[PDB]
């Protein structure tokens, strides 16, 4: 049935949506781990003025 | 009568032969089916004991790959059913009863061995179905869905191509085809409803077009399938 090939279509486009919504979910933790690489910048800034004291 | 009479001798002198026999067995396929067919039609004493002894000559220890051949007879022609019919009917010949006998043991001896799944195995190469107590019965779905996803879904891809090849034969839309169309539906249904994993391979395949493809035929049974494979796939 052509209908049901175009459903067909809509299914995949949903896994791709599915998929596009999984990598911005992986996209959110790439960008995690930058958001802690900040925070850990900012320790370490703090830690090495302590030893230049 | 007695021009058919004279060829089943004949045909018995031949496979009298261990060699013989073994190369009239390949030869055809349907013959052992086409024999006791006649033999169950006829009426006549020598003319079943005839049949019998060539079935059972070609089933026989002599010949080459004969626990094979008997058990390719017993999965397509239904040996086992018939050797059972023909002993429970009674025959005024002592001799045809005795080979009756011996040939509803053999068979009973080579069914034993063999399984449900070796005759649903046989269906699928030889592409007929006719909806099989096997596939009504959810407990040898269930006891056979591992065997259908073994072998990277062999059994999965078997059923596919032939529901492929029944929908491409679906414009004869044959009675027999029908029907075949309609036990590979429910088959392919029961594959996806259990060990799903088959289902994306069925679709990869072609088996959701082919299924939609059924979903328009004339049939109204063959549409009813179609509909509720479609139900079971993505359906409620």
């Amino acid at each position: 049935n052509g209908i049901a090939t175009l459903l067909q279509a809509e299914k995949e486009a949903h896994e791709i949506v599915s998929k596009a919504r999984k990598y911005r979910q992986d996209k959110l933790k790439q960008a995690k781990t930058d958001a802690a690489k900040e925070i850990d910048s900012y320790k370490i800034q703090k830690d090495k003025e302590l030893k230049e004291f | 009568i007695q021009l058919q009479y004279h060829s089943l001798l004949l045909i018995w002198l031949l496979t009298f032969n261990p060699v013989f026999a073994n190369e009239l067995v390949q030869k055809y396929l349907s013959d052992f089916l086409d024999l006791l067919k006649l033999v169950k039609i006829t009426i006549k004493e020598k003319v079943s004991r005839l049949c019998i002894s060539i079935i059972l000559q070609c089933c026989s220890t002599r010949v080459k790959q004969h626990k094979k051949v008997i058990k390719q007879l017993l999965l397509l022609g239904n040996a086992l059913p018939t050797v059972q019919s023909l002993s429970e009917r009674k025959y005024s010949d002592e001799e045809l009863r005795q080979d009756i006998s011996n040939l509803k043991e053999i068979l009973e001896n080579e069914y034993q061995e063999l399984t449900s799944f070796d005759e649903y195995v046989a269906e699928l190469d030889s592409k007929l179905l006719c909806w099989s107590p096997p596939h009504v019965d959810n407990g040898f779905w269930s006891d056979n869905i591992d065997e259908f996803k073994k072998d990277n879904y062999k059994i999965f891809r078997q059923l596919i191509e032939l529901l492929q090849a029944k929908v491409r034969n679906g414009d004869v839309n044959a009675k027999q085809e029908k029907i075949i169309i309609q036990v590979a539906l429910n088959d392919i249904t029961h594959v996806v409803e259990l060990l799903p994993e088959s289902i994306d391979v069925l679709d990869k395949t072609g088996g959701k077009a082919d299924i939609m493809e059924l979903l328009n035929h004339s049939d109204s049974r063959v549409k009813y399938e179609a509909l509720k494979a479609t139900q079971a796939i993505i359906g409620y």
